[PDB]
């Protein structure tokens, strides 16, 4: 079974987004109004899944090939590729890393949405992937598009892609948005702008990686992220 | 000071969260192997239950979209990383409220006790991950039992809680749901009745 | 008895704490929803008590020896001095300055704090004093260690002394806490900051004074405080 | 525009305020002289009375920490700033709430009327602060009396508030307690009945 | 037994303090006028000690149980961790790190130590460690007070740490002092300033690590040591 | 040019070195393995003898408070560096001056002779290194033996010396200590027959 | 850290400090009334002394351009501050050598035992300040009396000087001059025999 050996630096709560953040219309009635109450870290809380011997389909992770219905998907043939790492650097291999997003017109395969821009026949738009003994993940997808919502009267979001990452603990477990380098929508996102600290922000933007595209073929871009640093225990009930 | 590299930040998991995490939920096809909502198979050793419940905002209106990761110990205290599909039990779950079910169920067997760091003995517990769009990083919580009161007022993480009125919105109530033990586990995001969330 | 002959500058409640800090947890729940009414200055607010007729104790301000139970206290040994003055710049002699504290380790001496931190048998961390003819106030005590609280789950006070001042009316009368200059946990404290303008903070960070120190027997830190101006009525009721 | 040296800013007097402000209250030794609750010797002129109240949260809970500072006028509407105790009368006091006493109490004798500075005569009233962890500055109000209720329609200082139903968050309840004169004044920092308080 | 196999960077003196610093009153008679003499290195100098096999106490490192006389002492409960790296960057694994310091009033458990601040029954002030495979050690003791001395009329030494560490010869071996982050006694010390540079200073000052501390409990300082950078012999006797 | 990392810089050991590094001599109580004065147990290999020394400083004056530490082959002429309380010999030791002995003294055997990187001999001795209060960083020098006069006029550590007058310095004078063999090495840190110190 | 105005910086008082504060000395007429040699007139209570020394560089050769003051108790052991030229005892006086004269000369009495601020007797003692071409701060020094030894030994000042050796740099010589009590106390600046200066 599972030991408390481990201990995660305790998260930046004005780094991360905070719950109640106005401009995000839908945050207002969905933010704790108490306090958050903190508790130790216990074996609880250190411990948490490995899906080392989670079963993976061939094509969970390329999402060219993993709605096939006759034909590749229509858009911009891209690899997204990063590393996972702790705080202190460290890699975290073996690993969970889903995604789901939008095709190339921001459209997703899911019934509630209307969105006018059509679904793509060849494309449902979710992988996963386990990262190798050096914390490294790919995809292979076609870059998404933007698309608008129901918040402010003109709001859209940029591209995106969703990541959820497992990590060592249910301490460390994260879900968090994708974005690519450039968008001119970036700054104008009120979900973005959850994110005070524009620094964090700058996290979140994946960059155009021309050193790992296929040339003729599919371009590039690199996502790492970065787990809560994991230490040992020490000088505990001593 | 010692700054570290930060931690990616966290942004909410959106609508379309089922898509990814919850494809079942979501209405689409499923791949050979998910994790989902069954953590106990009929023949794995513990008391077998039910869990179920509700999602609502600080409108008191329910929640059609959230997604729920659980972490328990089985039944023997002890917990289990090692996920896998042809396990009797795993220590890991998901589960989804939805459009068309709005309450979300869980199959599993009850915890057994698991000490602290200190090494006081916690009373049963099942640890929740509450994530939604709307919700831009994830609320965590814990779902106790009302049949363990005595172990419940000796928690040494339920004694945390200042207010002995805030303690109450962490235990799951106790029923019968077609013959077999089930517990109600109602989640209030904000507001009157709103559920403690940990940070940790 | 007690007159009406003078005003009290407005505060300023940008520059003080706002009452709803949430970062500073507590502040959540005990902080008003509604705004301050504001009422006009009367003989109400205007006056207040003097202390120049209670009894004082030959120790009351100083830490060293006020709570001698056959040692000196262990730690920092340190004067702490300064000045009390109005926004005018005049002085506010015969006043009344309270001081309280953790020993060394950051424990403080009350039933409810339950830090593994020991006690010290021989400090007991209160003193008093009232201003002389000129404004000036001291008191020696040891300098307090910062403690761990119940905030978020690895915060840390900054070394602090709480004081209270009465000054010449209940218009005037403050608390505050003072900090040790150079203190890294200060910049890190939502207690801290829950003054918005870094200007203001800097205002309770007392300085090593060493043109007052003893030498070869303790060291000293200055902290002055500024209650608010004080001047005459002029042109009122006509 | 001209700008004065600024005022040295508050901070909240923290968890442990009775150990510097109320010495018997933090269970503590005290000094051989204490200002403390009893503001009037028995025989003081006036109208002998109890004070005592509670303080309540934004969540409905008790604060069982707070520091209670006061200023009233003695009987004859003269306020008595010479402190010493061995006056008669004190027009100053201090009182607390505690975990092993809830309620803060005070002993003192109804304050006699004073004019505010345009000559107009205010309702009894007690100037209290209020000081507490989780109280970045202290909160000032006034308690006003039930049985003054001719006065207390014609105060310019009640008058400054513009909703009669807050006029009524600042009148004690006249009752008897252990068969003697009292008024009770409990203050509610936030939400439901808030207490008004004041900026001056 | 030992043999010479490798070479150690020539050290910079002056970038370590010179021996005449004589606002430090005693380096004026204990300061060599001669020139020290060159000698290159051999196996004398190249070679040193090395401590795997030396019997450490289960509380060696603890200061705060290792001279346990009914109580924990009194002081701000801190852990002082690192890593020994030499200047190639190349961890230091096995090597013995020994320290000690003055209690939480700056008085030193040594008959000729006078000062009027009390001994702390349970503070003896020493402490060793031998680093681990990956270089790191660690203790955890309560921070040093200040203390006045003899040197100018009213000196006062920044609170530190005294540290000795062995290294993988006897040219390696090292004896400093750590001080404490912020501190406003540094700039003012003579001894500190026996180190003419600036930047040589920092390397001296401690870091408050909040990734390490044990919430609740106790803070954490980071201080790490770099030793002469070690290669191996080349072309030499050719 | 290549810039490394920078070492850490040296401080002066302080007047309270042997708290932390000579226990013993510090008066204060020992843990159950000391580095010490004794490197060779009785049954060491080689001739047995006693070092003792007095520092001193420019004045003239004793230095009360310094700390030593060397380093010296066996008498085979092997550096023995796997350190044991439980070696028959260890080529490291420590010792020290105080207040009350003022002499340092070391047990130890007379060293082989080993060669320098270019295969030269170099004379036996001791590798010294000097810490006290008022030594920004340590002083290294050698102890040679004036009964191997052949050997140290040979040695090509001890001609790198400019000056045959500054050689003598580091040549430990035979003497007899209770009626045992001895050599006293007197260090004298500034002036007068100053010692050659080293940088390596 | 607090940083006063900084103190106004000394300088040298060069070749011709006698012309401002020595003028008798510097062969200049002198005005009606000079701060000089003589704190004691005829008639003052004690025991009547001569004082009298010679200054040396660090070459051994006389400095004959020093001026000397001196603040000594009367011999009650009280320091008289109200200087008048009327006074049988002041105890402040100036001094000089010159070209003519390279031996200073005071005419006093033995002071008084003082106590230090802890309330420890000082042996009695002449405080002197010491000023001269070459010399950019003025060098603080005591004279004490070779025929106070038992007073000497246990003097707190004294004491603080760690080496007996440079104690007796400050112990003056008694003789007899023309069949008067006379005292010898010569200042070495620099080298062998150097005379302790103080800061304070
Ligand atoms: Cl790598
Ligand atoms: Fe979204
Ligand atoms: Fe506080
Ligand atoms: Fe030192
Ligand atoms: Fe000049």
């Amino acid at each position: 079974p599972a030991q408390d050996n481990s201990r995660f630096v305790i998260r930046d709560r004005n780094w991360h987004p905070k719950a109640l953040t106005p401009d995000y219309k839908t945050s207002i009635a969905r933010s704790p109004r108490q306090a958050l109450v903190s508790i130790p870290q216990s074996i609880s809380e250190t411990t948490g899944p490995n899906f080392s011997h989670l079963g993976f389909g061939a094509h969970d992770h390329d999402l060219l090939l993993n709605f096939n219905n006759g034909g590749l998907p229509i858009g911009e043939r891209i690899i997204v590729a990063g590393r996972v790492v702790d705080q202190y650097g460290k890699p975290v291999p073996n690993t969970l890393v889903e995604m789901w997003q939008a095709n190339a017109g921001g459209r997703y395969r899911h019934k509630n949405d209307r969105y006018l821009a059509p679904l793509d026949p060849n494309f449902g738009g979710v992988g996963r992937c386990l990262t190798d003994s050096d914390g490294y993940y790919s995809f292979r997808t076609i870059k998404p598009g933007p698309y608008p919502w129901r918040n402010g009267p003109n709001d859209w979001r940029p591209a995106h892609i969703y990541f959820g990452i497992s990590g060592p603990s249910i301490a460390t477990k994260l879900i968090t948005q994708l974005y690519f380098e450039g968008d001119p929508l970036i700054p104008m996102c009120p979900i973005v702008k959850s994110i005070a600290n524009p620094e964090a922000v700058q996290q979140l933007i994946a960059k155009l990686d021309m050193n790992n595209a296929n040339p003729m073929d599919c371009l590039a871009y690199r996502f790492d992220i970065v787990l809560r640093g994991q230490r040992k225990t020490h000088f505990e009930n001593c | 000071p010692i700054e570290l590299l930060p931690e990616t930040p966290s942004q909410t998991a959106g609508p379309y969260v089922h898509i990814g995490l919850a494809l079942e939920a979501a209405g689409n096809p499923t791949r050979d192997q998910e994790i989902w909502n069954r953590l106990a198979k009929p023949d794995a050793p513990g008391e077998h239950i039910l869990l179920l419940g509700q999602v609502y905002d600080g409108n008191g209106h329910l929640v059609r979209d959230s997604f729920l990761e659980v972490w328990q110990a089985d039944a023997n205290g002890e917990y289990q990383d090692a996920y896998n599909l042809e396990n009797a039990f795993n220590s890991f779950g998901r589960t989804a409220t939805t459009f068309d079910a709005g309450e979300w169920t869980l199959h599993t067997v009850k915890p057994g006790v698991v000490n602290n760091a200190a090494g006081v003995p916690m009373a049963p517990h099942i640890n929740i991950s509450l994530f939604a769009r709307g919700i831009n990083i994830h609320l965590h919580t814990r779902l106790y039992f009302d049949d363990e009161a005595q172990a419940n007022a000796k928690c040494p993480v339920l004694n945390l809680i200042e207010q002995p009125q805030r303690r109450e919105t962490l235990i799951a109530k106790r029923c019968e749901v077609d013959g077999k033990t089930a517990y109600r586990f109602d989640i209030r995001i904000q507001g009157e009745g709103e559920t403690v969330f940990f940070d940790f």
